[PDB]
């Protein structure tokens, strides 16, 4: 009977941890930021690639707009 | 509300790739696999069965809605989390060491990342010397 | 060709606006500055706003912003499914 | 100002445009990226962007040329005045202020068009309002911090 009670409690610990974890991940998923979305590798990388290309393009568009304004003001 | 309904219908379509009005285990598996995960056939059948109410092995939109409307707050979906902390509480005391929390969180069940646990302990914001008030961690999640 | 051999110092004004042609050249000159000035400010701010991971400037990319909405949606659904499974499975271990 | 992290960053960014892995960025390559980002820029706009970067004049951007632009200063002295005098153009009143209504117009209806949400962000981040005025002289400083 002592072993039956121990193995019963032994199967409790994983269910224990999992419940807290699954409950927190639901709570964390409501925050658009937070580090819980960084666990998705390909997509987090896809965001980095997305923000990278844009920041490069926007700076290219900046210097073009900058030079075009310098030309437009030359009397 | 009209927003919530349109929300759920879009979410449903994201799983029902075939547009046949039902979600199969392999459809859920495809989504989970594309999200960088590899879950067992048993894990998919467990998830479907928890939602499937008619017992036909598939999730239709009403079944989907029903899950998305299930209360995760108040009264008591709050014990199961509150006592969820029972197993790891050696001292009776409603606190657990930050070191311990990190352990059970990082090394058991769904494992979780350190950054996620970093977020956990920071957001908890309670710790006198080395103990964590998990019943104020429960209240935090179930707001 | 040939030699000039100095002038003549002869004073007289036979023959012979330009104020209309240059005033139009001045109006058109400034007119070109309006689009350039606005573009400079716009591009400069978009470089500033791009440093912020949040901000509304990333919502101007439709397909990707929707791709994020779809991404978060599927995850929210799965995580709740996993919660109820972890919920039911748990006190199935708490039922002597 | 070159660090090992920054260097690896820029090399990744370059590869995102040079799909062909030829060590150079063409107008059609830039166009493909911009097109996949929900935009449709003219052939003139693409070659204009390349020319502002291309220093050797071969019509293509190599990695050193890319690095040089990404290292170009966007602050202080000679980039701050120019944004300022860009604001002067719309500054009808001499006084260094412009009405929020006007700003919204110029921002939303001219040049790169911009969204309302973006202009909303502009005026909110601005946090200036004497009745209805915007201190564009501190918005310049804000961007160039
Ligand atoms: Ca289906
Ligand atoms: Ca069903
Ligand atoms: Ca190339
Ligand atoms: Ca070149
Ligand atoms: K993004
Ligand atoms: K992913
Ligand atoms: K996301
Ligand atoms: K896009």
């Amino acid at each position: 009977q002592q072993k039956q009670r121990q193995k019963h409690f032994n199967r409790q610990i994983p269910a224990a941890a999992s419940l807290i974890q699954t409950a927190w991940r639901c709570y964390a998923a409501e925050n658009p930021d937070s580090s819980t979305w960084k666990i998705y590798i390909e997509f987090s990388q896809l965001r980095e690639h997305h923000r990278a290309t844009i920041k490069v393009i926007r700076r290219m568009q900046y210097f073009v707009a900058k030079k075009k304004f310098q030309q437009a003001r030359k009397p | 509300t009209e927003e919530q309904i349109a929300e759920f219908k879009e979410a449903f379509s994201l799983f029902d790739k075939d547009g046949d009005g039902t979600i199969t285990t392999k459809e859920l598996g495809t989504v989970m696999r594309s999200l960088g995960q590899n879950p067992t056939e048993a894990e998919l059948q467990d998830m479907i069965n928890e939602v499937d109410a008619d017992g036909n092995g598939t999730i239709d939109f009403p079944e989907f809605l029903t899950m998305m409307a299930r209360k995760m707050k108040d009264t008591d979906s709050e014990e199961e989390i509150r006592e969820a902390f029972r197993v790891f509480d050696k001292d009776g005391n409603g606190y657990i060491s930050a070191a311990e929390l990190r352990h059970v969180m990082t090394n058991l069940g769904e494992k979780l990342t350190d950054e996620e646990v970093d977020e956990m302990i920071r957001e908890a914001d309670i710790d006198g010397d080395g103990q964590v008030n998990y019943e104020e961690f429960v209240q935090m999640m179930t707001a």
